[PDB]
């Protein structure tokens, strides 16, 4: 759990949008991830504190379909140490997965999904959508933009779930390449 | 009617 713990502490933290409350990983300096239906947009309340929101990038695949990952850059000081190197090259699955919450409502939790497995398509609210993993767990609302972590790794973000099972939208390091 | 989820 040292993994986690070290994870949550430094980079995982409590969000609200206008969607309601979420969770959100910084990656690297004023660079974060949020599940794309929180809509960011100009601002969002980070610990309570309102910030301003400099970019929002929404990702899509070649084919324009979703994949439900919203790269936000933070107006802060604050910088977020860099954790691309915990984030696979390809987007894999794993063995027990601890989903890390961080919200006012749930806070500091963490959740025993178990196996992840490739899964793909995903119709999440009549929005199709890409590149998705599933965890056979009965997630439920308030969850999204959990972090999904396994041995060290980094490997997706929770967005949605059917009951008894929970999906998140898989993570690439390829996504945070530089400019 | 699979393959289907709702965000949480």
């Amino acid at each position: 759990l040292d993994f986690a713990l070290s994870l949550l502490r430094r980079n995982i933290r409590q969000v609200q949008t206008d969607q309601g409350h979420f969770t959100m990983l910084g990656v690297r300096d004023r660079l974060a991830i949020l599940p794309r239906h929180s809509q960011p947009g100009k601002t969002i309340w980070v610990e309570h504190k309102l910030i301003n929101v400099l970019d929002a990038v929404e990702l899509v695949d070649e084919q324009g379909v979703n994949l439900e990952l919203t790269l936000v850059t933070l107006d802060t000081n604050e910088k977020f140490r860099d954790v691309t190197k915990f984030i696979p090259e390809t987007i894999t699955g794993a063995s027990d997965a601890t989903l890390i919450i961080n919200t006012e409502h749930m806070p500091s939790m963490f959740v025993p999904v178990g196996d992840v497995v490739q899964y793909g398509f995903l119709n999440l609210s009549g929005k199709p959508t890409h590149r998705t993993m599933m965890y056979n767990f009965p997630t439920k609302a308030g969850q999204a933009g959990g972090v999904v972590t396994s041995v060290g790794k980094i490997i997706g973000i929770h967005i949605g779930g059917n009951g008894r099972q929970g999906f998140c939208a898989g993570l690439k390091r390829g996504y945070f390449a530089s400019e | 009617g699979l393959r289907q989820a709702v965000t949480q």
